[PDB]
C-alpha cells in the first residue's frame, strides 16, 4: 500500500516547464508535514514540536511562505496506476497551483500514455538524498528522452502543436503584405501591428545561418531566402545552427518532429532541451490564435458519390441476375460483389480527397487561381495533428463492411455518410461491429499484462557487471531485404553496436578492428562506399563474460546519453518493457500479423533496384521452352545493382519458371517468375 | 383534442414526418403485470401462488387416510405505509391469510369420515409487496430484481460442433431441458451410435434406457423401423417394390417384373431404368437366393421345427443360415432396409454394444451408474427409473415445456402432459435419427426464440413453491406420526420455510439489488434489464465468443446500443420502449398490419418466431393519404437480411423508428449523425449524472423524457384532478371536481411531499411544486417535480455556452475548460447526503446510555450536544467533532467503590472509559438533515426523538382535520341549508351554533328525523375521527422491529453542498467525458461582436479525431434555439405587446414543414402559451426524434430566421489580448453533464495511518490512510527504471519494516536523511507460515 499519496486526476498545464508540478496546495502540507515541523524548527518561529502542530492545524498563513521554500527544489515523482514502462514514474518540480487537481504537462502526458478521461492518478513523495536526488539526477523527464524501446526520443508535439504550426508554416498567394524588406524582427512590427498575415508567399526576407562544421565553434552566415512570415516566426523558436527555413520549416507537419530530431542529434543537453519548448509556446499559442474549428461547411461531400453507388449497385444488380439465371455461383458471386463494393468505395475515397484538395477554393482578384485549401479537415489529414484518412472516409466517404458474427463481408453496404441519416439497420451492424471492437480492445489489455509478467519474469537475470571481455564472436549485420522494397535499411541496424571486424566497401580500408561505432562513424561508412551492406558486428548474445553482461559488447545506449555502464538492466526490463505497447492493441482484425498468404515473391517475384538478377545457393536448370527453374528446393533469387548491394532478396522456391534465369536485368518493379 | 393542459408551461418543439399512432405504453408493465399476475385469484390456476398450492395441495401422509384441501389464498393490508415504511426503514410485506383446509378418513373403513374440517387461517410468512415504480422495500432499501433471460424449456435442435476437439466435423446432439429437475440428453460418437446423457454422467446407448422402457427389440425394429415385406412359398422368395424408397442397385442377374424384365444384368441404374419400373404399377416379384445373405433381417423368426433362439433379430444371416432357416417352414420374413443415402444404420450399434437386454438389469445398471457407492438393490430401481424419467413431480414441463415440446415434435394440440412419455421420447429419438440422417434444419442458440425472459413473479414463484414443498415435507411427518389429528392444521404448519424461502430470496440474490439512484433515467433503465446472470444463462465467468455476439433477433426488443461496457459484455440489455412480453415468456414488439395495397390502423405485437417468416417494411418509407406506398420497391426484411421489395410483399411496417433504442440511448438526439459507439459509451455515461440545484429542461432532446419523467414515479402527480386549495413544500392538497367523484366519504385528495432525504447514490432528492394555486388539475398531472426534473420534463444536466476552440494549450485531448462565470452563477451545484449511525448498546455489564455527557473531553462538544439531549438540527460538523454522544458501562464497580460513586470518575456515573460516541470521521465535514434515531416501546426518559415524535402527531392531526373539517363544515352548511323554512333566521344562525337550538321543532318530522341525525352523524364524525386519530396516532408511537442486538438504535442524515470543482469531470450526450483543465477568470474569455465571454472551451480535434458528429448539430442548433429565447427575451426588454410577440412565437412553431400538430394561440390566445412565453423567455424546447431528428436544411432555416450568421460561425475577439482571431469560430449551446467523479470523492490523501495485525500492510484506500498502491507493474517499472533503492526501500521500510519508520522519522529531526533497510516482518509473514508448515526454515 506505499505511503504519502495524493491519488489525484490528472489536469494539463500548458505552462511552466516540462518538468515541474502543478502540485496544488490542497495537495500540499498535507504530506509535507514533517518538512514543516524541522523547518519551524530549524529557522526557530516555533518553540516545542506541539507547538508547531498547533501552528499546521491552525492553518496560519505564515506556514505558506516557508511551504513554499520547501516546495520549490523538493522534487514530486509521478505515475499512472496501470504502469508500463520505466518512464512512468518521473521527478518533477512543483509549483502551487490553486485547485484540487494536478497540472501536467502535455507532452509528458503522452509519455505516461495517460488521458484525460478521468482515469486516476497515484501521487508518492520520495525521502530524502536516495530518492529526491536520485529522481533528479536520473528519473527527470527532460534528462530522460531517449526510449529504449523504439530507439528514437519519444516527443508527441501533436494535436494543436501539429495544427498550430502547420497554420504557422504555409503559404498563400495574394493575400495581403506580399514581400517584406524587413528580416529577422519582422513578426513584432508586421505580424502585431497590421497588413501582415500570419502567413505569406514570397517574402525576401533573408535568414542568418550557422554553421557547426568547425571544431568547438559556430560559423555564422547570411542570405536571402523566400520564407513565409510563419517560418520566421518559427526560426526566432531555436538560436542555435538549423537548416533555416528549408528543412527547418517545411509544411508543419511530422517533419517538425524530424527536425526536432536533427536538432535534438548535437548536443542533446543544453539549449538543445532548453526552450525547445518554444515550439510548445507558440504551437499552442498562435494556435489558439489561430482558432481553428469544424462545421456543417468543413466537410465537403463528393458528388462522384451517388454516380459511384448507382453504378455500383447496378453491377451487382447484373451479378445476382446472372445469380438467378444460375450462371455464377453463390461463392464467386458473393466475394465479387464484395469486389465491386470495395473498389467502389475506394473511388469514393478518391474522389473524396480529390474533393478535399482541389474543391476548396479562396476568392480573390478574378479567383481563378484560388489557393491552398484552409479546411481544418485538411489540416488534420495533412499535418497529422489525429484523424486519419480512413476515419474521414467514415466522415463522408463509405464507412466499410464487416461482420462480427460472421467474420466476412456483408452484402448490405452502408451507403449513408455520416451527415446524411444513416439507416437502421446500418446503426446496427456499426453497433455490432464497435462492440466486437470495444470486446477485443478490451481484451488486449489482460493478454499483454500477462504476456509482461512472462517475459519480466525471465528477464530478471541481468547483473550486467563486467564492462568488455574482448569476445570475437559477433553476428554478420545484413538488410531485411523482403518484399518489393526493404523494410528497413542496415545502417539502423548496425548502428550504435561494437564491431569486431565489419569492412565496409571491397575491403580496402573501412573500419579497424578496435574501433568504437558511432553515429557519426557509422553514418559516414553508411553514407560512403554504401555497396557492402554486411558487417560483422558484436552483439549481447554473444559476450565472453561469464557473469552478467558486456556494455562494450551490448552497445551503448540508453534514455540518457550513450556510453551506459554497468549495474543497468539495459534489455531486460528495457525489452520487457517494450514488448508491452507491441501486443497492447492488436493491427486491424489480427490477421494482419498473420499469415496474410500473399506476397510479392508468392505471387510474382519482383525487383527492388535495376540491376542483374542472379540466383544464390541454386542450381540453374534450362528448359527446352525456353524458360528457366531451380533444380534444387530452397534456393535464392536476389536483385544485384552495380554497386554491388543487394536491393531486394527473397528465397526462390522450386517450381518457379522464369523468364531469364541469369545475366539480364530488372527494373523496379519487375516480376521474374509468377507462381499461382 | 390536443388539450395539453399539463404541458402548456412549456410545450417542447417536435420535429419529423413520422407520426406515431401507439402512444408510449406504461413501459413498467414487465414488473407490474408481473406483480398483480403474482398475486391475483383465478379459476383457471395460473402461475403463482394458486399454481404452488394447487400444485403442492392436496398434502396426504402415506398410508396415513388423511388429505389436504386448498381453500387458496388472499392477501391483506400491510402494517405500515409506503412512504413512511421507507422512512421506518423496516421490510414491507402483508402476511398471508386462507389456510387450507384439513380431511380425515377413517381407518379400515372405505368412505368414512368423522366430520370436516374447516379452520380458521393461520400466518406464514410475510409475502413483500411493490411499489407503483416498481421497487420493493426491505430495510429501507430500494430492492429492484433485475430481467432474467435464459433458455426456454422445449426440444433443443444444437448443432455443438468443438472446435477444440480436432476433429473437424459436425457432431450433432439434443437435449430436453424441463423447468426443474434432471436434464435428459443425447450425445453421438464417431461409432454412429445414438447416446443417452443423464446429469453429466456417461453416456449410456439407447438400447439399455430404452430397454429400460420395456420396449423388446421386435419393438424396436418394428417400431423405429420398417420390417418392409419378404415372403417365401416353397423358397419362391417373392417380395415387394419401392422403385422410389431407394436410389441405386447391384444387378449381378436379370430380375423380370410381371413377365418383363425391368433391369437387366449389368444394365444402368440410372433414373431412365428406375422410372421405367417406377411410374408403373409392379406388384411383388421373384428373385434369386442370393439377396438374403446381403439383407439383414428385421423381425425376430424362430425355425418351427425345433425351439432354438437362432436367426434372432438384428443379427447378420449366413449362406449357411439361410438352409437353415428357409427350410424351417416359416411363415414370412421381416429384412431391414439398411442402404444409407437419406438415412443411417441408427440404434445397431446400440442394440450390440448395450449389455443389459432386460429392463430389469437395464434398471440395476441405471441404478449403479446413478449412485456410484452403493449396489443397487433392485427393489427402488422402479421409482428411480419412473421418478428420473416420467413422473409429475420431477418433471414439471409447465406451459412452454409442453408448448415448444409440440411445436417441435409437430403435434396440433398445445396443451399436453406435464411428464415425459415414451412416444414423445421415441419422436426425439427419431426425428434426432433424421438429423444424423442430414434432413432437418438445426437450431440456433442466440435465437431468442428458444430464449424466454422470466420475472420476479416466475422466480418468486420457483422460490416460494420450493418453501412450501419444505413445508409439504415436515406436514407430511407430521400427518404419518399419528393415526387421526384433528385441528391438524395449527401447530403442523411452521411459517419459518415461507418466511426463509421469500425473505431469504427477495433478501439475497444475484438479480435483487438496490439500485445508484442518479435522475429518474437511470432508475427506470436500471428498473428494465436483461440479466443471463444467475442462475443459467451464464457460461463462464470471462472471455467467451459467440455468446456475447448480436443476433438478428436482437433488432426490435433488445437494445443493442445500452450494454455494460465494463468486464462483462453483451449480457446485459435492455428491452425496446414498445417491447411486450408474452405468456410464455417471449418478446413482441409491434408491427402494423397491412391489408392488400393499403395500411390499416391496426397493430399487432410479433415475437421472432412468427415475425421471421414475414415481411415488414424498413423503418423509414413514403406514405400517401390513399394508404398506398410512393414508391414501387420499398425496402423490406424477411428473414436475416434486407432488400427491396414489391409493395405486395410487405405485410407489416415498424411505425416508429425508435423501437430499435431503449429508454437510456433514445434521449440522445441525433443518433444517426453521431457514430454508434461513441453514442454507446455517452449512453453508458447518462446513468452517472448527479442531480444539481436548478432544474433546466435541455432546449435540445427528444419527447420521449416527457413520458419517462411522469411515468418513473420520481415527480408528484395528482389523481383526480381539480381546483388546487392549499399549497406548501411540504404538502399540497387539491379540491377534486364534482365531475367524478365517490358518493360515500366525501372528503379531497391530499398530497404529502418529500423533503430532502438521502438516496442510496448519497444524492438529494425532493419534489417541488409546479403550480401556483387555484388552478384547475387534470388526471395525470405532475404537480410537483423530483430531483432533476423540471415541470415534469427530465433534466438531468445543465446547458451553458459553447465555443470550439483551442486556448492556449489548456484544452489538450478530451481537456475540459469552464469558465468562473458559471463558477459565479451557482450552476452544477450539487448536494451530497451522507448518512451516520452509532449503534451500539448491548452490554452485559449494562444498558448504554445516549449523550448527557461526553467523557474526558471539554465543554467545546457539550456546546454543540444538548444536555439531555443530541445536537442542534442543522449545526456544523467539522473533523472529529461528536455528532451523537453514546457512553459504555465499561469498568462499572471496582474497588474504592467505582471510585467512590464515580466521584474520581466525575460526572460520567459509568465509571470512565465510554468509546462508543460517534465521534464522526475526519475529512467529511457538513451540515445535519434530520435525526431519525429509534422508536421502541416502552421506553421512557429519552429526550430524543421528541420533537419530531410530536412533530407527526401535529402533522396527521393537521391533514386529518383538514378533512374532519371539510366533513363536518361540509354537513353543518347542509343544516344551515335544510332548516330554511322550517324557522330560519339568518341574523341569529350568521351569530350562533345549534341553528336555532337544533333547527327547532318546525313540522315535527324535521325536529327528530333532522336534529337526531344531525346529532347522530355529528358525533358519529367526530367520535369515529376521534378514533382514528387515536388508532393513527398509536401508530406513531408505537415504533417498529429494531434489532435484537443492541437496545436503541440511532442513525443521522448529514448533507454537503459540492459545486463546480477544478478536478471534477464532464460529460456529452454523444460521449465526451473529460476532466477540467483549469477554471479561467471571466475576463480571460474571448468575446462577441457583443461582448459575451464564453462559458466552455472544448477541443475541435475530438470530433475527427472520436468521430463525433453530434457535437457539431448539437451547439448550433442549441444556437438557433437560444437565439429565438434571446430575441424574445430582447422583446421582453422592450415590453413589446403579445400579439407583436404571437405572430413571432407562431411563426417559431409552424416554421419549417409540417412535422407536428402544433397550432399557436388555438386556446384563447391571451393566456397559457402567451405565458408560457415568459416561461421559454430564456430558452427554445426543441425536441429532435431519435432517427427522425433534424437535417441542417431546416437547421440552418432556423438558425438564419433567429438572425445569427447561417454559417454557425461569429467573427470572435480575444478576452486577453483583445485581438481577433484568425477566420470565423463555431459557436453554440450543448447540453452538458455533471458526475459522481469530482476529486473530493475520487482523491483522498494520506501519509500515516491504521495498519493491519496481517503482515502489518495497510487495509487500504477510503480508510484515510495508505499510499494507495503500487503494485508489481510498479515493482517492474523501478527495475525498469534502474533504481535500487526505490523499489528495496518502497517493499520493506512502509510496511514490513518497523525500524524503517522509526528511525526515518527520527532521522526526519535534523535530517540525517538514511533509511534502515530492515528485515520485512512480511517476509517474516512469510517464514512464518513455512514455520506452520512441516517444513520449518530457520536462519543461522
Amino acid at each position: 500500500r506505499v505511503d504519502y499519496s495524493g491519488r489525484s486526476v490528472i489536469t494539463v498545464g500548458p505552462y511552466l516547464r516540462l518538468h515541474q508540478c502543478g502540485l496544488p496546495k490542497k495537495m500540499a502540507l498535507e504530506l509535507f508535514k514533517p518538512f514543516i515541523y524541522g523547518k519551524l524548527e530549524l529557522r526557530g518561529l516555533a518553540t516545542t514540536i506541539k507547538a508547531a502542530k498547533k501552528m499546521v492545524e491552525r492553518e496560519e498563513a505564515v506556514v505558506w511562505d516557508i511551504l513554499d521554500e520547501v516546495i520549490r527544489e523538493h522534487p514530486v515523482l509521478l505515475n499512472r496506476a496501470p504502469t508500463l514502462h520505466r518512464l512512468g514514474i518521473q521527478a518533477f518540480e512543483p509549483v502551487l497551483i490553486e485547485g484540487k487537481a494536478i497540472q501536467l504537462h502535455p507532452l509528458v502526458c503522452a509519455a505516461y500514455n495517460a488521458d484525460f478521461d478521468g482515469d486516476q492518478m497515484a501521487v508518492h513523495v520520495p525521502l530524502t538524498l536516495e530518492a529526491q536526488l536520485e529522481a533528479r539526477a536520473l528519473m527527470m523527464s527532460t534528462n530522460n528522452i531517449l526510449s529504449p524501446a523504439n530507439g528514437e526520443p519519444i516527443i508527441v508535439p501533436s494535436q494543436d502543436v501539429v495544427l498550430g504550426l502547420y497554420y504557422m508554416t504555409r503559404d498563400c498567394v495574394n493575400a495581403k503584405g506580399e514581400g517584406m524588406v524587413l528580416t529577422g524582427p519582422k513578426e513584432a512590427e508586421r505580424l502585431y501591428r497590421s497588413g501582415l498575415a500570419s502567413l505569406h508567399a514570397r517574402v525576401k526576407v533573408r535568414i542568418t545561418e550557422y554553421e557547426k562544421d568547425a571544431n568547438g565553434e559556430l560559423v555564422a552566415k547570411t542570405s536571402l531566402k523566400d520564407t513565409t512570415v510563419g517560418r520566421a516566426i518559427l526560426w526566432m523558436i531555436v538560436p542555435k545552427g538549423l537548416p533555416y527555413s528549408i528543412v527547418n520549416q517545411a509544411l508543419g507537419k511530422k517533419a517538425i518532429s524530424k527536425m526536432l530530431n536533427t536538432c535534438y542529434r548535437i548536443l542533446g543537453l543544453k539549449p538543445t532541451v532548453i526552450f525547445a519548448d518554444q515550439i510548445m509556446y507558440t504551437g499552442f499559442a498562435y494556435a489558439a490564435r489561430s482558432g481553428a474549428s469544424v462545421g456543417i461547411d468543413d466537410m465537403v461531400i463528393p458528388e462522384k458519390k451517388h454516380e459511384i453507388i448507382s453504378e455500383a449497385e447496378a453491377e451487382v444488380a447484373e451479378i445476382q441476375e446472372q445469380f438467378q439465371s444460375g450462371l455464377v455461383t453463390a461463392g464467386e458471386r458473393y466475394n465479387k460483389v464484395i469486389d465491386i463494393w470495395a473498389a467502389a468505395n475506394d473511388r469514393v475515397s478518391k474522389a473524396m480527397m480529390d474533393n478535399l484538395q482541389t474543391e476548396t477554393v479562396i476568392n480573390r482578384d478574378g479567383q481563378e487561381e484560388k489557393q491552398v485549401s484552409f479546411n481544418s479537415i485538411y489540416m488534420m489529414a495533412d499535418s497529422g495533428a489525429r484523424g486519419s484518412a480512413a476515419q474521414i472516409r467514415q466522415l463522408a466517404g463509405m464507412r466499410g463492411l464487416m461482420a462480427k458474427p460472421d467474420g466476412s463481408i456483408i452484402e448490405t453496404p452502408i451507403t449513408a455518410n455520416f451527415r446524411e441519416g444513416l439507416n437502421v439497420l446500418q446503426y446496427f451492424i456499426s453497433t455490432h461491429g464497435a462492440r466486437k471492437g470495444l470486446a477485443d480492445t478490451a481484451l488486449k489489455t489482460a493478454n499483454s499484462g500477462y504476456l509482461t509478467r512472462r517475459l519480466v519474469d525471465v528477464a530478471q537475470d541481468l547483473v550486467v557487471t563486467e564492462d568488455d571481455c574482448g569476445t570475437h564472436e559477433g553476428i554478420m549485420m545484413t538488410p531485411v531485404i523482403e518484399g518489393g522494397d526493404v523494410k528497413e535499411p542496415l545502417r539502423d541496424r548496425v548502428l550504435g553496436r561494437v564491431t569486431a571486424e565489419d569492412v565496409l566497401k571491397p575491403g580496402t580500408a573501412d573500419i579497424l578492428v578496435p574501433r568504437n561505432t558511432l553515429l557519426h562513424e557509422q553514418w559516414c561508412d553508411l553514407l560512403e562506399e554504401n555497396s557492402v551492406d554486411a558487417v560483422k558486428v558484436r552483439s549481447v548474445v554473444s559476450c565472453d563474460t561469464d557473469f552478467g553482461v558486456c556494455a562494450h559488447c551490448y552497445g551503448r545506449d540508453l534514455a540518457r546519453g550513450h556510453i551506459i555502464n554497468k549495474g543497468e538492466a539495459i534489455g531486460v526490463i528495457a525489452a520487457q518493457s517494450i514488448g508491452e505497447p507491441g501486443t497492447q492493441l492488436t493491427m486491424r482484425t489480427f490477421h494482419i500479423g498473420g499469415a496474410a498468404s500473399r506476397a510479392a515473391a508468392e505471387s510474382s517475384i519482383q525487383v527492388k533496384n535495376k540491376g542483374s538478377i542472379k540466383l544464390s545457393n541454386v542450381k540453374s536448370v534450362v528448359n527446352s521452352s525456353g524458360k528457366l527453374v531451380i533444380t534444387s528446393r530452397n534456393t535464392e533469387l536476389k536483385l544485384i545493382d552495380e554497386f554491388g548491394r543487394t536491393k531486394e532478396s527473397y528465397k526462390v522456391p522450386y517450381g518457379a519458371v522464369l523468364a531469364k534465369g541469369d545475366g539480364e536485368q530488372v527494373a523496379g518493379g519487375e516480376t521474374v517468375a509468377n507462381w499461382d | 383534442m390536443v388539450y395539453s393542459y399539463t404541458e402548456k408551461k412549456r410545450i417542447r418543439k417536435d420535429f419529423g414526418k413520422r407520426p406515431q399512432v401507439l402512444d408510449v405504453p406504461y413501459l413498467l408493465s414487465i414488473q407490474l403485470d408481473s406483480f398483480q399476475k403474482f398475486i391475483e385469484q383465478d379459476p383457471e390456476g395460473q402461475y403463482g401462488l394458486e399454481a404452488a398450492f394447487r400444485s403442492v395441495f392436496p398434502i396426504q401422509s402415506y398410508s396415513g387416510n388423511s388429505e389436504l384441501q386448498y381453500v387458496s389464498y388472499r392477501l391483506g393490508e400491510p402494517v405500515f405505509d409506503v412512504q413512511e415504511c421507507q422512512i421506518r426503514g423496516v421490510t414491507y410485506s402483508a402476511p398471508l391469510r386462507v389456510k387450507l383446509r384439513l380431511v380425515i378418513y377413517e381407518r379400515e373403513a372405505p368412505e368414512g369420515t368423522v366430520k370436516d374440517i374447516k379452520e380458521q387461517e393461520v400466518y406464514m410468512g410475510e409475502i413483500p409487496l411493490m411499489t407503483d415504480n416498481g421497487t420493493f422495500v426491505i430495510n429501507g432499501t430500494e430492492r429492484v430484481i433485475v430481467s432474467q433471460l435464459h433458455r426456454s424449456p422445449g426440444v433443443f435442435f444444437d448443432s455443438d460442433k468443438g472446435k477444440t476437439h480436432s476433429s473437424g466435423k459436425v457432431l450433432y446432439n439434443a437435449r430436453i431441458i424441463p423447468y426443474r429437475g434432471s436434464w435428459l440428453d443425447f450425445e453421438f460418437d464417431p461409432k454412429d451410435n445414438l447416446f443417452v446423457r443423464i446429469d453429466r454422467r456417461r453416456k449410456l446407448p439407447a438400447t439399455i434406457i430404452l430397454r429400460a422402457l420395456n420396449y423388446t427389440t421386435e419393438q424396436i425394429l418394428d417400431l423405429f423401423f420398417e420390417k418392409v415385406i419378404f415372403e417365401i412359398r416353397d423358397n419362391k422368395l417373392q417380395m415387394e417394390l419401392v422403385p422410389e424408397r431407394l436410389r441405386g442397385e447391384t444387378a449381378s442377374f436379370d430380375i423380370e417384373a410381371n413377365g418383363k424384365v425391368y433391369v437387366e444384368k449389368g444394365r444402368r441404374i440410372t433414373a431412365r431404368h428406375i422410372r421405367q419400373l417406377e411410374k408403373d404399377d409392379v406388384k411383388l416379384i421373384e428373385v434369386p437366393v442370393e439377396y438374403i445373405a446381403g439383407k439383414v433381417v428385421a423381425k425376430d423368426y424362430i425355425d418351427e421345427s425345433t425351439g432354438e433362439l437362432i436367426c434372432a433379430a438384428n443379427m447378420e444371416l449366413s449362406l449357411d443360415l439361410l438352409a437353415k432357416l428357409s427350410q424351417s417352414g416359416h411363415k414370412r420374413i421381416e429384412t431391414l432396409f439398411t442402404n444409407d443415402l437419406d438415412h443411417g444404420p441408427y440404434i445397431s450399434e446400440t442394440l450390440r454394444v448395450d449389455p443389459t437386454n432386460d429392463r430389469l438389469s437395464a434398471l440395476v445398471e441405471i441404478y449403479r451408474m446413478m449412485r456410484p457407492g452403493e449396489p443397487p438393490t433392485r427393489e427402488a430401481a422402479e421409482s428411480l427409473f419412473e421418478n428420473l424419467f416420467f413422473s409429475e413431480d420431477r418433471y414439471d414441463l409447465s406451459a412452454v415445456g409442453r408448448m415448444k415440446f409440440n411445436r417441435s415434435l409437430l403435434r396440433e394440440e398445445i396443451e399436453g402432459s406435464g411428464i415425459l412419455s415414451k412416444d414423445d421420447i421415441i419422436d426425439v429419438m427419431k426425428k434426432l435419427i433424421d438429423i444424423r440422417n442430414g434432413k432437418g434444419e438445426v437450431d440456433d442458440i442466440d435465437h431468442l426464440g428458444n430464449r424466454r425472459i422470466r420475472s420476479v413473479g416466475e422466480m418468486a414463484e420457483n422460490q416460494f413453491r420450493v418453501g412450501l414443498v419444505r413445508v409439504e415435507r415436515a406436514v407430511k411427518e407430521r400427518l404419518s406420526l399419528g393415526d387421526l389429528d384433528t385441528l391438524m392444521p395449527q401447530d403442523m404448519i411452521n411459517a419459518k420455510p415461507i418466511s426463509a424461502a421469500v425473505k431469504e430470496f427477495f433478501g439475497s440474490s444475484q438479480l435483487s439489488q438496490f439500485m445508484d439512484q442518479n435522475n429518474p433515467l437511470s432508475e427506470i433503465t436500471h428498473k428494465r434489464r436483461i440479466s443471463a446472470l444467475g442462475p443459467g444463462g451464464l457460461t463462464r465467468e470471462r472471455a467467451g465468443f459467440e455468446v456475447r455476439d448480436v443476433h438478428p433477433t436482437h433488432y426490435g426488443r433488445v437494445c443493442p446500443i445500452e450494454t455494460p461496457e465494463g468486464p462483462n459484455i453483451g449480457l446485459i440489455n435492455s428491452l425496446s420502449v414498445y417491447a411486450q412480453t408474452n405468456e410464455y415468456g417471449f418478446l413482441e414488439t409491434p408491427y402494423r398490419k397491412v391489408t392488400d395495397g393499403v395500411v390499416t390502423d391496426e397493430i399487432h405485437y410479433l415475437s421472432a418466431i412468427e415475425e421471421g417468416n414475414y415481411v415488414i417494411a424498413q423503418a423509414n418509407s413514403n406514405l400517401d393519404e390513399e394508404g398506398h406506398f410512393v414508391e414501387d420497391l420499398v425496402t423490406c426484411r424477411s428473414k436475416g437480411e434486407s432488400s427491396l421489395f414489391s409493395r405486395d410483399q410487405v405485410d407489416y411496417m415498424d411505425v416508429s423508428t425508435q423501437q430499435v433504442v431503449s429508454v437510456g440511448a433514445s434521449l440522445i438526439p441525433f443518433l444517426e449523425h453521431d457514430d454508434a459507439n461513441r453514442a454507446l459509451m455517452g449512453a453508458n455515461m447518462q446513468r452517472q449524472a448527479v442531480p444539481t440545484l436548478r432544474a433546466d429542461k435541455p432546449l435540445v432532446g427528444t419527447g420521449m423524457e416527457r413520458a419517462v419523467a411522469v411515468d418513473s414515479g420520481v415527480t408528484a402527480v395528482a389523481k383526480r384532478g381539480g381546483v388546487v386549495q392549499y399549497v406548501d413544500a411540504s404538502r399540497i392538497v387539491i379540491k377534486v371536481n364534482e365531475d367524478e367523484m365517490y358518493p360515500g366519504e366525501a372528503g379531497i385528495d391530499i398530497y404529502n411531499l418529500t423533503k430532502y432525504t438521502r438516496s442510496n447514490q448519497n444524492t438529494c432528492i425532493n419534489q417541488m411544486p409546479c403550480v401556483s394555486l387555484g388552478e384547475p388539475v387534470e388526471r395525470g398531472d405532475v404537480l410537483a417535480d423530483g430531483p432533476s426534473t423540471d415541470l415534469g420534463e427530465l433534466a438531468l444536466g445543465q446547458n451553458m455556452r459553447v465555443a470550439f476552440m483551442p486556448w492556449n494549450g489548456y484544452n489538450f485531448e478530451d481537456s475540459i475548460l469552464v469558465s468562473e462565470r458559471v463558477v459565479q452563477e451557482d450552476r452544477f451545484t450539487t448536494i451530497h447526503i451522507q448518512e451516520l449511525a452509532c449503534v451500539s448498546r448491548d452490554t452485559k455489564l449494562g444498558p448504554e446510555e445516549i449523550t448527557a455527557d461526553i467523557p474526558n473531553v471539554g465543554e467545546a462538544a457539550l456546546s454543540k450536544l444538548d444536555e439531555s439531549g443530541i445536537v442542534y438540527i442543522g449545526a456544523e460538523v467539522t473533523g472529529g467533532d461528536i455528532l451523537v454522544g453514546k457512553v459504555t458501562p465499561k469498568g462499572e464497580t471496582q474497588l474504592t467503590p467505582e471510585e467512590k460513586l464515580l466521584r474520581a470518575i466525575f460526572g460520567e456515573k459509568a465509571s470512565d472509559v465510554k468509546d462508543s460516541s460517534l465521534r464522526v470521521p475526519n475529512g467529511v465535514s457538513g451540515t445535519v438533515i434530520d435525526v431519525q434515531v429509534f422508536t421502541r416501546d416502552g421506553v421512557e426518559k429519552d429526550k430524543r426523538a421528541l420533537e419530531i415524535e410530536e412533530m407527526q402527531l401535529k402533522q396527521a392531526k393537521k391533514d386529518l382535520s383538514e378533512e374532519l373539517q371539510i366533513l363536518e363544515a361540509g354537513l353543518f352548511s347542509r343544516i344551515r341549508a335544510v332548516l330554511v323554512a322550517g324557522g330560519v333566521e339568518a341574523e341569529k344562525l350568521d351569530k350562533l351554533p345549534r341553528d336555532r337550538w337544533l333547527e327547532l321543532g318546525l313540522t315535527d318530522e324535521e325536529k327528530q328525523n333532522q336534529l337526531e341525525q344531525l346529532a347522530e352523524q355529528y358525533d358519529e364524525l367526530k367520535h369515529e375521527f376521534e378514533k382514528k386519530l387515536e388508532a393513527k396516532r398509536r401508530k406513531i408511537t408505537q415504533g417498529d422491529d429494531l434489532a435484537p442486538g443492541v437496545l436503541k438504535i440511532v442513525k443521522v442524515y448529514l448533507a454537503v453542498k459540492r459545486r463546480i470543482q477544478p478536478g471534477d469531470k464532464m460529460a456529452g450526450r454523444h460521449g465526451n467525458k473529460g476532466v477540467i483543465s483549469k477554471i479561467n477568470p471571466i475576463e480571460d474569455m474571448p468575446y462577441d461582436e457583443n461582448g459575451t465571454p464564453v462559458d466552455i472551451v472544448l477541443n475541435p480535434l475530438g470530433v475527427p479525431s472520436r468521430m463525433n458528429i453530434g457535437q457539431i448539430l448539437e451547439t448550433h442548433l442549441g444556437m438557433a434555439a437560444k437565439g429565438i429565447g434571446d430575441k424574445i427575451n430582447a422583446m421582453l426588454k422592450q415590453q413589446q405587446e403579445v400579439a407583436k410577440l404571437r405572430e413571432f412565437i407562431q411563426r417559431a412553431y409552424d416554421l419549417g414543414a409540417d412535422v407536428r400538430q402544433k397550432v399557436d394561440l388555438s386556446t384563447f390566445s391571451d393566456e397559457e402559451v402567451m405565458r408560457l412565453a415568459e416561461n421559454l423567455r430564456k430558452g427554445m424546447p426543441i425536441a429532435t426524434p431519435v432517427f427522425d431528428g433534424a437535417k441542417e436544411a431546416e437547421i440552418k432555416e432556423l438558425l438564419k430566421l433567429g438572425d445569427l450568421p447561417t454559417s454557425g460561425q461569429i467573427r470572435l475577439y480575444d478576452g486577453r489580448t483583445g485581438e481577433q482571431f484568425e477566420r470565423p469560430v463555431t459557436v453554440g449551446y450543448m447540453y452538458m453533464l455533471k458526475l459522481n467523479h469530482l476529486v473530493d470523492d475520487k482523491m483522498h490523501a494520506r501519509s500515516t495511518g491504521s495498519y493491519s495485525l496481517v503482515t502489518q500492510q495497510p487495509l487500504g484506500g477510503k480508510a484515510q490512510f495508505g499510499g494507495q498502491r503500487f503494485g508489481e507493474m510498479e515493482v517492474w517499472a523501478l527495475e525498469a527504471y534502474g533504481a535500487a533503492y526505490t523499489l528495496q526501500e518502497m517493499l520493506t521500510v512502509k510496511s514490513d519494516d518497523v525500524n524503517g519508520r522509526t528511525k526515518m522519522y527520527k532521522n526526519i529531526v535534523d535530517g540525517n536523511h538514511q533509511m534502515e533497510p530492515g528485515m520485512p516482518e512480511s517476509f517474516n509473514v512469510l517464514l512464518k507460515e513455512i514455520r506452520s508448515l512441516g517444513i520449518n526454515i530457520e536462519l543461522e
